[PDB]
């Protein structure tokens, strides 16, 4: 799946307009919480490197790190969900438009299938 | 006792002989068992009665769980996971029930062997044949499945056995 | 003395808060697997006069 | 209700009370050995009652009281057999232990750890009662290993002596050599008969094959100090005289002979294993008596006498006379 | 203890790997820094690629 | 914790299985049915493949 | 407190290193004898006689009376096999071959 | 210290691949494995044949 | 399942925000509380499993291992409290952090509905152990031991990742439930043979197998007491759990495939039990005993019968507890003697009687004395092997005998005889050490009352 050549794709569009039809990630999304945790860890390591009280040196700096991480994570998650939605839409459309390549398998019950039995001895 | 069903675990009438003192000497067994009764059985009995009236003052019941019958693995599609799950659970429950059945039969056999004592070889032939039959049945269903056993493996084993039986019957008829 | 032992004993409260939060998260994750509630072949049951869901 | 069961379990239960009180204050006083001796004497005089009931009636019973784990079809439970052998051996063992502790109160008068010695003796007695009254093979193995461990502890009573530790390790080695055959018998019985219970095994084995009986014979040879594995019994004289008088002379060392007696319905249906048992007993009694007639240590002489008597016991077993071997015990 | 566990089992997996990796590292990294040899090797690999992959 | 583990409810369904087996054997003995069947599944609903060899 | 030179090394080939190794293990040069120089990693450890500890003098005042060893003396390679709790090499009144043949 | 170090840590650096070492190592590290493999393989082949012909009498064998 | 995971995560901020002299008290109390919380998982069903969510499930094979993993942490903290006394607060906090991370990784490993998540956590457990071994280690060979431990594991496990991604590409799912219900036979093919080898060798190396067991003596001898405890008690059982989980896909190929491993383990248990007889080190002796027990567990898993699986589970739990106790006893001796050699300090029963009693109980439970769960697993595995083949018993017999020997040997060399005259710094045993031994030993004798609680899903 190389989607660079997809027809009707704006070159440098981070989030296309049709992505607005997808549900946005919730503000309490676990991945957003993880990005905020990453920002908090970045703040702690920043305090540790510059030889400052790790937990309580700069509250504004740690808050800025967490907020920026959450912002970028929200937009990145939006783009991720949009790209996966595009992949699924393309796969379903291709399956619909090529019936001969995806035949409907005849439903068969185990009572009429013969599976070889290997005893455990 | 009413706590357990007499038909499931049968017992003989337990005929016992009568005391026939051929001598006038007072045997120690009777006096010993009477003093044992007086010193042990009565206090235990009264304690039990007190506990029983304490239990009757508070009464509650619990009900044995009943299960519906679900289509087994033979009425399941090759990849339909929901029915295979239901059939596997049902098969495991039936396996547990069969294990308990074999346990009950083995209990019958052990009880007979102890109860009839010295003539256990003759007076327990019924229980021996019963256990032989149930053991033959149980072994056929689950003996070689091994670990990671499943309903599909049991069904495949049954199919292999029944094709073998059908071929043997056809060859015997056409012999 | 209150407001003084707190500054030294505040750490103890964290493990139980984590436990109750984990219980809440377990229930919340459970809430998302209700697609087959009161639909299993083994437990199809008719709802009680004052019952909405068989299990929460 | 039928006081046979209550009495025959009460004896074994009250045999355990001093072990419970071993953490109490009485264990730190000089009255502990007398406490243990009185407990043993009361246990003996209380177990005399089921013996009288058996003599009057011939009353037999099995008590499967506690249900342990059940694996698939197989069920494991705390089951006690109170057959003629159990109800006959218990009073004799309790009387011998009572006499042994009365003697040991005087023989161990200057031993600083006399309460621990008495505790060790009571633990061995309890374990041997477990071994004798066992109805299934797992409980019998529990007693089998417990008596061996207590013998290991009692032989090396003076742990500053190198030779006592060497003798204890010798006893453990030979008992494990017998344990190999014991475990073989257990595995064969579970696999073929589908149970470790005595009643089931007798019922499903009308013509017992060679292998389980060979395993049982190996275990009996290991624990009764037959010719193949004899030297540990003479080497066990390193322990205190009460230990040699109680364990290695009259109660513990008859464990193999008692085990072969327990499986006499299967012993009588096989002819080769009977011949092996007879030959082993004969060679053991000859060799041990031959060694005895020329020793200078009195304890060694009497221990070799005990080993020769055990050989005679297995000679009795090999000619299909288990009850007479029990009477000899 | 000594023949198998301390010597041969040690000789087979860990020691052989250590010796082989040491020899390979010594052979590969031992270059005197002469771009003459480097570019002669470049010519050789260029001609080999022209002769082998088409 | 030991007390809690000791009094755990029967989620393994051991007494349930015992009662089920008791009721089942009570019924089978009366009917004259031969205890437990050899086949775990009924043969009428199994469709074997015909050999014709 | 032990230095690098106080540990066993490779097999001695020259008389000078043989004497140095004998000095290391606190014995005479004439009494020092390493194991034969094969593949097994004996290295440079003395080959003391294969006599057990049981037949050592039980009346000498050893620093370890139970093990019958002195503090600084060299230790046999197979000491833990000869600890008076295990196989011993004490001579018997009857010769080994006679007991074997007689027993056999 | 010298005893323990020579017993444990001085073995391999003084090892030399020798016909004695090679043959003893190969024997004591390979021969038992192949011997037991042959024994168990023969036993299991015999058991499998006996169960194929069915003359094994596996009555009451329910636990494995 | 988060009701256990979240408190374990909260253990870290609590430790790092603790007062400089209250870390041990806070850590032990909350670890014991988390262990109590873990006890709820033990109430399993005879049905499928305790499927909490799409990510984590519980099983009666997973539940005893989870309970043991939770219970081990307070013991490790109590054992480590002694030798970390002269250490700065930051480094003690780092040590506690590493222990907490190890517990968290193990807890997530044992639930792990998906095989790739299981592999990720299974290899994540490697870093804290390596750092603990190579940082707070006494000798100079801790670096070599860490290198061995890392590279044996990674050489074993790198093919496993390729096999897993290939299996997901073909089948379509790596989920345990889907794999079990959709399992299909593997044809006897060269590609299938190599797939079997890649799936099995990663768990074989960590047991470890007799051929691949070299890293273990180094890692056990050179690691601190907490490292030795976690290696012997939990980290060795990861291979057994992985084999029991992954073997379902392998059949029917396992029967032919199993012979090289069955022979290696049946001979290696004898080899390692015999090695134990001639050892000059306590830690090495305990390590080799662990190798023998895990070789027996390998045999049980490879036989692949119900009794085999129950015996393997029981033996894993019993060995974990027993080996942790043995390492704790050896460390108590070492902290007084500083030599860690058996023949130096002797006759310790005269000086430390209660500690000698603890030694006796530990050696008896290592000896598999009935009715301990050690012998329960021993006997179940032996019976299953006998049903597999009537000749195996002979080897098993030897093993049992040899085991007893060295066990009592370790009991006789250090506790019985005459105390060394020169050593005079043998102080009376502390309450902390006696509590450690009691907390190690009481669960075994409690579990022997309820064996079914540790007999696995095939009970
Ligand atoms: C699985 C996911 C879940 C867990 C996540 C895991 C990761 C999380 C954290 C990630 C990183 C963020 C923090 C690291 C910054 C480093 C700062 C530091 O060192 O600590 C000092 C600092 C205390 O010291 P200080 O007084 O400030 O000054 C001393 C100097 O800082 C320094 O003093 P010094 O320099 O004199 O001391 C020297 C020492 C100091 O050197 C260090 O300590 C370096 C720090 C570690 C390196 C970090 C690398 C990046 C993160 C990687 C994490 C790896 C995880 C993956 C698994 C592999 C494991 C390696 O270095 C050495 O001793 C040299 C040798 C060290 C041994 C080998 C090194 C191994 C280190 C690997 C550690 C991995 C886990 C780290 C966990 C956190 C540790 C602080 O620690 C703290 O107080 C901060 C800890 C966290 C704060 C918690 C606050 C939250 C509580 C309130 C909120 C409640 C939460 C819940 C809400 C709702 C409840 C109501
Ligand atoms: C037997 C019935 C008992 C009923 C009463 C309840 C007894 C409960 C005891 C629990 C175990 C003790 C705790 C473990 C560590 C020790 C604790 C401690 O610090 O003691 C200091 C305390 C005071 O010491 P001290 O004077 O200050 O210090 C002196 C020196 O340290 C010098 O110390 P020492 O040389 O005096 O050493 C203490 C003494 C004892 O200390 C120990 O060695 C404790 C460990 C012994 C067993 C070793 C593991 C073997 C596997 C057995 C698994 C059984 C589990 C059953 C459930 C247990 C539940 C917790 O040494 C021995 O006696 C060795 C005994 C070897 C027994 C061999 C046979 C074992 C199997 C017997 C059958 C068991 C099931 C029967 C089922 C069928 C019939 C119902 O001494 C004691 O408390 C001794 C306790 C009495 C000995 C009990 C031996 C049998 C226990 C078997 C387990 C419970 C069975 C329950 C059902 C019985 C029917
Ligand atoms: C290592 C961790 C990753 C961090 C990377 C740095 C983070 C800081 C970057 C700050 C914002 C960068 C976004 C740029 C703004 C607009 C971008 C937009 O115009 O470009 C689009 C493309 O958007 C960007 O490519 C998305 C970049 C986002 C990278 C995040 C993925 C990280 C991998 C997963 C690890 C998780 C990291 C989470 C913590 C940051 C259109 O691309 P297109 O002209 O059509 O085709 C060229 C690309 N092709 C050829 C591959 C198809
Ligand atoms: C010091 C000298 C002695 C003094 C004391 C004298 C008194 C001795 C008595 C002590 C033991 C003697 C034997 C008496 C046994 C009676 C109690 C027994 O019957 O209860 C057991 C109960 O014990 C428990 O089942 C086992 C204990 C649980 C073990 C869990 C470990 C604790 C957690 C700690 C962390 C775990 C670390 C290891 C990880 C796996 C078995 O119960 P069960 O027959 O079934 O059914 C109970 C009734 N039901 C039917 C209503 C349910
Ligand atoms: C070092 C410490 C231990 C490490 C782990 C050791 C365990 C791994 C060893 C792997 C076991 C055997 C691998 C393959 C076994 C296949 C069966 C074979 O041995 O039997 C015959 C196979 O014949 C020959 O063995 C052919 C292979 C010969 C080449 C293999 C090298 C032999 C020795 C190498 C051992 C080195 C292993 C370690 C490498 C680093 C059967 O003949 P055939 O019917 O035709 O083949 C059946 C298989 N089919 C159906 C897929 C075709
Ligand atoms: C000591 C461990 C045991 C080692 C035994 C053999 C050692 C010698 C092998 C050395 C490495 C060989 C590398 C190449 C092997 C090629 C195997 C292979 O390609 O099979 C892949 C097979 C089928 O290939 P396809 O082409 O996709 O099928 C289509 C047609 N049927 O698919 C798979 O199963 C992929 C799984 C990866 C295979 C694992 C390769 C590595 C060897 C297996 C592990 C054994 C060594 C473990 C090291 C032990 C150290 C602790
Ligand atoms: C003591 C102080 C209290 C005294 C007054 C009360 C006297 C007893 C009255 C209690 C009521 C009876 C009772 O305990 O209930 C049964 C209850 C068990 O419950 P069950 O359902 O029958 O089986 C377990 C599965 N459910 O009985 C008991 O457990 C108590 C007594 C059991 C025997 C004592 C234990 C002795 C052995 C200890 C274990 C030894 C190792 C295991 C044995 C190996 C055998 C292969
Ligand atoms: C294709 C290529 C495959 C390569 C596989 C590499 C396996 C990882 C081991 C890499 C080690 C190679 C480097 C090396 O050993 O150097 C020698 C080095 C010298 O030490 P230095 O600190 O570097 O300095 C010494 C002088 N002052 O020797 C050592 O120390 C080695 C100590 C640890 C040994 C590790 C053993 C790892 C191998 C175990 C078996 C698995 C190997 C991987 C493949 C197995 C095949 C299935
Ligand atoms: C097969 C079994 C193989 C034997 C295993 C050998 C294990 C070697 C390690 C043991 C440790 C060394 C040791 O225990 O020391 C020997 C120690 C000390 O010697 P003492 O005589 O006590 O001298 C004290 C006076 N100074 O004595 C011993 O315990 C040695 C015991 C070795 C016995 C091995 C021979 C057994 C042969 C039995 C064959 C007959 C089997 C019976 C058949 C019955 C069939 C129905």
């Amino acid at each position: 799946t190389m989607m660079s050549g997809r027809p009707g794709r704006v070159p440098l569009q981070f989030l296309p307009n049709e992505a607005r039809s997808l549900p946005p990630p919730k503000l309490t999304d676990p991945r957003l919480v993880y990005m905020g945790f990453l920002g908090y860890c970045s703040g702690l390591i920043d305090n540790a490197i510059r030889r400052r009280p790790v937990v309580s040196a700069g509250l504004h700096r740690q808050l800025l790190y967490v907020t920026s991480f959450v912002f970028f994570g929200y937009y990145l998650l939006k783009r991720q969900d949009y790209m996966y939605a595009l992949r699924d839409h393309d796969m379903f459309a291709y399956v619909k438009s090529h019936p001969e390549d995806f035949p409907e398998k005849d439903k068969k019950t185990y009572g009429e299938i013969l599976e070889e039995f290997h005893p455990v001895r | 006792p009413d706590s357990w069903d007499k038909d499931v675990y049968p017992e003989p009438p337990r005929r016992t002989p009568a005391p026939a003192p051929q001598t006038s000497l007072p045997n120690p067994v009777t006096y010993l068992t009477k003093i044992f009764d007086l010193l042990v059985d009565r206090p235990v009995t009264l304690a039990r009665e007190f506990i029983e009236q304490q239990h009757a003052k508070n009464r509650y019941y619990y009900y044995h769980r009943e299960f519906r019958r679900v289509p087994d693995i033979t009425e399941c599609e090759e990849k339909d996971i929901l029915c295979m799950f239901e059939a596997e659970m049902q098969w495991r429950r039936d396996y547990k029930v069969d294990q308990e059945i074999v346990n009950i039969i083995q209990e019958r056999l052990k009880a007979c062997q102890q109860r009839e004592g010295e003539s256990y070889r003759q007076n327990c032939a019924k229980e021996l044949e019963q256990f032989t039959q149930v053991s033959k049945a149980f072994q056929d269903r689950y003996s070689d499945l091994g670990a990671h056993y499943s309903a599909r493996k049991c069904l495949a084993k049954q199919k292999q056995r029944m094709l073998a039986e059908r071929k043997a019957a056809k060859e015997a008829a056409a012999a | 003395n209150v407001l003084q032992i707190v500054r030294d004993h505040w750490v103890h409260i964290l493990v139980p808060v984590g436990f109750v939060f984990g219980c809440y998260l377990d229930r919340r994750s459970d809430e998302k697997l209700t697609a087959f509630r009161n639909k299993s072949l083994l437990f199809k049951r008719e709802l009680r006069p004052n019952e909405e869901v068989t299990w929460k | 209700m039928n006081p046979f069961a209550s009495l025959t379990l009460t004896t074994l239960t009250i045999l355990t009370i001093p072990i419970m009180m071993s953490n109490s204050n009485i264990y730190k006083t000089n009255l502990y050995p007398n406490y243990v001796k009185t407990t043993v004497s009361y246990a003996f005089t209380l177990s005399l009652v089921p013996l009288l009931m058996f003599m009057h009636t011939g009353q037999e019973m099995i008590i499967s009281n506690w249900h342990w784990m059940t694996l698939q079809t197989v069920e494991l439970s705390l089951s006690f057999k109170m057959d003629y052998f159990s109800v006959m051996f218990i009073p004799v063992a309790l009387f011998v232990t009572w006499s042994i502790m009365e003697f040991s109160m005087w023989y161990m008068h200057s031993d600083p750890f006399i309460n621990r010695f008495f505790k060790y003796l009571l633990l061995f007695l309890i374990t041997m009662m477990i071994l004798v009254t066992a109805n299934n093979l797992f409980q019998l193995f529990i007693g089998w290993e417990g008596v061996g461990i207590m013998s290991f502890l009692l032989i090396g009573w003076w742990h500053g002596r190198t030779d006592a530790n060497t003798a204890a390790l010798q006893a453990i080695l030979y008992n494990r050599i017998g344990d190999i055959g014991f475990v073989l018998s257990m595995a064969w019985f579970l696999t073929h008969s589908n149970a470790w219970d005595l009643q089931q095994i007798f019922m499903l084995n009308n013509e017992c094959p060679n292998m389980p009986l060979i395993g049982l014979l190996l275990a009996a040879a290991g624990k009764s100090a037959q010719f193949g594995l004899h030297p540990w019994l003479p080497s066990a004289m390193e322990g205190p005289t009460p230990v040699s008088a109680l364990l290695h002379s009259s109660t513990m060392v008859v464990a193999g002979v008692f085990l072969l007696i327990r499986f006499y319905p299967l012993m009588e249906t096989n002819k080769l294993v009977q011949t092996m048992t007879l030959c082993l007993g004969a060679i053991t009694t000859l060799f041990t008596a031959l060694c005895a007639i020329t020793q200078n240590d009195i304890k060694k002489i009497v221990a070799f006498s005990t080993s020769s008597q055990l050989g005679l016991m297995m000679v009795t077993i090999g000619i299909n006379q288990p009850h007479l071997a029990f009477l000899h015990i | 203890s000594s023949l198998l566990d301390l010597i041969w089992l040690e000789t087979i997996l860990p020691k052989t790997t250590s010796f082989i990796q040491m020899k390979m590292s010594i052979m590969v990294s031992n270059q005197k820094g002469l771009i003459k040899l480097y570019f002669l090797s470049f010519l050789i690999t260029i001609m080999i690629s022209m002769t082998l992959f088409n | 914790g030991s007390t809690f583990v000791a009094y755990l409810p029967d989620y393994r369904m051991q007494e349930w299985a015992r009662r089920e087996a008791e009721r089942l054997v009570k019924y089978r003995e009366a009917n004259g049915l031969p205890l437990m069947e050899s086949n775990c599944f009924d043969p009428n609903k199994i469709q074997l493949p015909e050999d014709e060899d | 407190h032990v230095t690098k030179d106080m540990f066993p090394g490779p097999y001695p080939k020259t008389p000078e290193e043989r004497a140095a190794a004998a000095k290391k293990y606190n014995m005479r040069v004439e009494d020092y004898e390493p194991y034969p120089d094969d593949g097994m990693g004996y290295g440079d450890y003395p080959k003391l006689p294969d006599r057990s500890q049981q037949e050592r003098d039980p009346w000498y005042d050893w620093d370890h009376p139970d093990l019958r060893l002195n503090w600084g003396e060299p230790i046999h390679w197979d000491l833990d096999m000869y600890i008076r709790n295990r196989v011993d090499t004490s001579p018997t009144p009857v010769s080994w071959n006679t007991m074997c043949k007689h027993l056999f | 210290i010298r005893w323990t170090y020579a017993r444990s840590a001085n073995i391999y650096p003084n090892f030399r691949p020798t016909p004695k070492t090679s043959l003893l190592g190969a024997l004591f590290g390979i021969g038992p494995l192949f011997f037991w493999y042959y024994v168990f393989k023969t036993d299991r082949d015999k058991k499998e044949k006996l169960i194929q012909e069915g003359k094994l009498d596996q009555t009451f064998n329910i636990s494995y | 399942m988060l009701k256990i995971i979240i408190p374990t995560t909260m253990l870290l901020p609590m430790t790092w925000m603790s007062k400089h002299n209250m870390i041990w008290i806070n850590a032990t109390v909350h670890s014991l509380l988390i262990s109590l919380i873990s006890l709820s998982l033990l109430n399993q069903l005879g049905e499928n499993s305790l499927n909490f969510s799409l990510t984590f499930f519980s099983d009666s094979l997973s539940a005893p291992l989870l309970v043991l993993t939770t219970w081990l942490l307070p013991l490790m903290l109590m054992a480590s409290q002694s030798h970390l006394s002269k250490e700065t607060t930051t480094r003690k906090k780092l040590y506690i952090t590493m222990l907490i991370l190890l517990q968290l990784f193990l807890i997530m490993t044992f639930t792990a509905t998906e095989l790739i998540l299981f592999y990720i956590l299974f290899e994540a457990t490697l870093v804290p152990t390596l750092i603990i071994i190579t940082r707070w280690g006494n000798q100079t060979e801790r670096l070599n031991a860490g290198l061995y431990f890392l590279f044996y594991t990674l050489a074993g496990s790198l093919p496993l990742l390729v096999a897993l991604v290939y299996i997901q590409n073909t089948t379509g799912s790596l989920n345990f439930l889907i794999i079990h219900y959709w399992s299909h036979p593997l044809s006897n093919s060269w590609s299938n043979i190599f797939m079997w080898l890649a799936c099995i060798m990663a768990f074989m190396v960590k047991m470890p197998l007799y051929g691949l067991h070299l890293w273990l003596p180094k890692a056990h001898v050179e690691a601190p007491i907490a490292g030795s405890m976690v290696l012997a008690a939990v980290l060795l059982k990861l291979g057994g759990y992985g084999m029991m989980r992954i073997t379902t896909i392998l059949n029917p190929l396992t029967n032919y495939m199993a012979y090289p491993f069955l022979m290696l383990s049946m001979w290696g248990m004898i080899m390692t039990s015999s090695i134990c007889l001639r050892q000059t080190d306590l830690k090495s002796l305990i390590a080799y005993s662990s190798v023998s027990h895990m070789a027996l567990v390998i045999v049980a898993i490879m036989i692949q019968t119900p009794w085999s699986f129950m015996g393997a589970t029981a033996l894993m739990i019993a060995h974990g507890l027993t080996s942790s106790m043995l390492f704790c006893l050896a460390n108590t001796n070492y902290e007084r003697v500083h030599s860690r050699t058996m023949i130096l300090a002797r006759g310790l029963q005269t000086l430390l009687p209660l500690m000698a009693t603890w030694w006796l109980v530990a050696s008896l439970t290592n000896l598999a004395l009935p009715p301990s769960i050690n012998l329960i697993g021993e006997l179940f595995i032996i019976t299953a092997s006998f049903s597999w083949s009537n000749i195996t018993i002979i080897l098993m017999g030897m093993n049992m005998m040899i085991t007893a020997l060295y066990s009592l040997y370790m009991l006789i060399t250090t506790q019985r005889g005459k105390y060394t005259h020169h050593i005079n710094n043998i102080k009376p045993s502390f309450t902390r050490e006696n509590a450690l031994m009691a907390l190690h030993i009481l669960p075994l004798l409690l579990l022997t009352l309820n064996p079914k609680m540790i007999l696995g899903p095939l009970y």
